[PDB]
RNA sequence: AUCGAGAGGA
DNA sequence: CGCTCTGCTCCTTCTCCCATCCTCTCGATGGCTATGAGATCAACTAG
DNA sequence: CTAGTTGATCTCATATCAGGAGAAGGAGCAGAGCG
């Protein structure tokens, strides 16, 4: 059952949620990915602080 | 804190290179004078990545110590490695 | 009042503004920024005597601008409850009269005036007289007044006057 | 005085939701009973028609 | 239901009516003896008894 | 403290029924043991009516920042579903602080 | 739309 | 010689936590909380 | 200016089982000084 176009999404500033103004959940929703607390530590440690800024500031809830 | 004196490595690190690249390459991208001659480059990552191996990036990087001081080096003052 | 006061401010500059002279430019805006400007706190600033110090520009991250932090001297002019100062009549009416103290222009009520100087809009100018018609007050004139409440509205200062205390009259 | 609702509207919800118990205790109740038959292929519903299940939870890390 | 086949599945369940002797390594109890009794025609809940040993000191 | 409409949106379904939060059900019950008691104690009431209502309203405050309380009853909505408390908005996992932020 | 539950994927 | 002040242990609460991300379906959710008389007033709609 | 009508706004009044692990309090108590 798992083919690839019910999987693909993408995201470019869609809608987003009604409480905290950050991006839907879901493909259904046109919801973005989440950038999760492990993604978080992995940019820690790369050193990528602009990035994780713009990821978790910049990108999600200005 | 005595400039006569600083503490720090003469190295750029790799934060320090990412960083000024990007800002660098901002500043350009915002139609700031180019330091560097060019050839026919229109990236502005090109064109700051030309500007640090010339040595020519206008930036000081105020590297701040533990104990609250900090350190005045210019761009071409460091040591570029990558 | 004239005064001469270091004050401090810290402007934004674009990129474009880089260049084979930058310390000129930032210059050049602060003077186009704070020159005419008025704040309630420091009074009104007449002009930008000397800039000090340009201190380090730190580039912000994420924008291409970056901040210098000014210190100037500038002269200001501040009124005070319970000044004297003498102003220059531009207007005469029957709800009061105007002055203009430099910059600002204040009105006097006829409640505040005593009441010895008449209305006089019979008079080809309207000015203010006596029973005796010794002293005139008309427009032009130049007259000592004592400066009594303070009004910023917009940003801009608006005073007011009193001609009652003694020894407060034509010039 | 045969208010007939009570069995009908319970025996419903309860194969309709799974929360096996009464609708007002639809915390203590335990879910996961009556699932939705599964029609992707025929297997998959045989296999859904002899499913057992083992409710000791699945947090449970015995 | 409303259109929507729903399948029960299966519940395990420990049986009832049985004795079962059971030690559990944490407790106040060397040996417990539980039995989850239920009349033949259920009625109400499954009443469980248990007879334990306590633990030697 | 009541918080703004922000905290507690009242999001509107497919028709026009708008539905409240629970934060704001939790506060519409605190306003009406609020008033109730108000009242209580500006017109005739028993002491141990007044009692009770201090210890409802004790008990709608503490469910409504903090909603599992052990052993008293969890504040209840339509469904049979708890409210889920200030406290359950940001306790940990898909909270407010690991879950957004 | 929300919420919950369930079934699944890696 | 009887009281106090420990401070040790056993039990008891009590409270916190339990991988990440992702897809789909399915059921419930309702929440509804009036009414009108009087006075006030401010704007037209005429005079 | 003068009434008069018409909405809006607001006040008032009517009713009766296969968790675990640690941290904190409390209690029982053995014992040491010591009044």
């Amino acid at each position: 059952k798992h083919m690839v176009d019910d999987k693909i999404h993408s995201r470019a500033r869609g809608p987003i949620q009604i409480l905290n103004r950050q991006p839907m959940e879901g493909r259904s929703r046109d919801g973005g990915l989440r950038f999760g607390e492990m993604e978080r530590d992995c940019q820690i440690a790369h050193g990528a602080a602009q990035f994780l800024r713009e990821r978790l500031f910049e990108a999600s809830d200005p | 804190q005595a400039n006569q004196k600083r503490i720090t490595t003469p190295y750029m690190t790799k934060y320090e290179r990412a960083r000024v690249l990007g800002t660098r390459a901002l500043q350009i991208a915002m139609c700031a004078p180019v330091m560097v001659e060019l050839e026919g480059e229109t990236d502005p990552l090109l064109i700051a990545m030309k500007e640090l191996k010339a040595r020519k990036i206008p930036i000081i990087i105020r590297r701040y110590l533990p104990d609250g001081s900090y350190e005045d080096w210019g761009v071409d003052e460091l040591i570029i490695s990558d | 009042m004239f005064y001469h006061i270091s004050l401090e401010h810290e402007i934004l500059l674009h990129p474009r503004y880089f260049g084979p002279n930058l310390l000129n430019t930032v210059k050049q805006k602060l003077f186009t920024e704070v020159e005419g400007t008025c704040t309630g706190k420091y009074g009104f600033v007449i002009a930008v005597t000397t800039i000090d110090n340009i201190g380090a520009g730190v580039i912000q991250p994420g924008r291409g601008f970056v901040l210098y932090p000014v210190k100037y001297k500038a002269i200001v002019f501040r009124p005070f409850k319970g000044e004297v100062v003498d102003a220059v009549v531009t207007q005469v009416n029957k709800v009061g009269l105007f002055t203009e103290i430099g910059p600002m222009s204040c009105f006097i009520s006829r409640h505040s005036i005593p009441s010895e100087m008449e209305f006089d809009p019979n008079s080809n100018p309207p000015c203010y007289k006596t029973m005796d018609e010794d002293i005139v007050i008309q427009q032009d004139d130049e007259i000592r007044l004592k400066i009594v409440g303070t009004r910023v509205d917009k940003n801009d200062i608006f005073a007011i006057g009193s001609l009652m205390d003694d020894y407060l009259g034509l010039v | 005085a045969i208010k007939t609702r009570i069995i009908s509207d319970g025996l419903k919800y309860s194969l309709a939701t799974g929360n096996w118990g009464d609708q007002k205790k639809a915390h203590q109740a335990r879910a996961g009973v009556s699932q939705v038959l599964n029609r992707l292929t025929f297997a998959s519903t045989l296999s859904h028609l002899r499913r057992l299940n083992s409710p000791i939870g699945r947090d449970g890390k015995l | 239901i409303n259109g929507s086949e729903k399948v029960l599945i299966a519940q395990e369940k420990m049986a009832t009516n049985t004795v079962y002797v059971f030690a559990k390594k944490d407790s106040k109890y060397a040996y417990t003896g539980e039995c989850r009794s239920c009349l033949e025609n259920s009625s109400r809940p499954t009443s469980t008894i248990w007879v334990s040993m306590l633990a030697r000191g | 403290p009541v918080p703004p409409l922000s905290v507690r949106p009242a999001v509107v379904m497919q028709g026009s029924a708008r539905n409240q939060d629970d934060l704001t059900h939790k506060l519409a019950d605190i306003v009406k043991i609020n008033n109730q008691l108000r009242r209580n104690e500006q017109n005739g009431a028993a002491a141990h009516v007044i009692a009770e209502d201090v210890k409802l309203l004790q008990f709608h405050v503490a469910t409504m920042v903090d909603n599992e309380l052990p052993g008293l009853p969890r504040a209840m909505q339509k469904s049979g579903r708890p409210l889920k408390s200030l406290k359950q908005r940001l306790k940990g996992k898909e909270g407010r602080v690991r879950g957004n932020l």
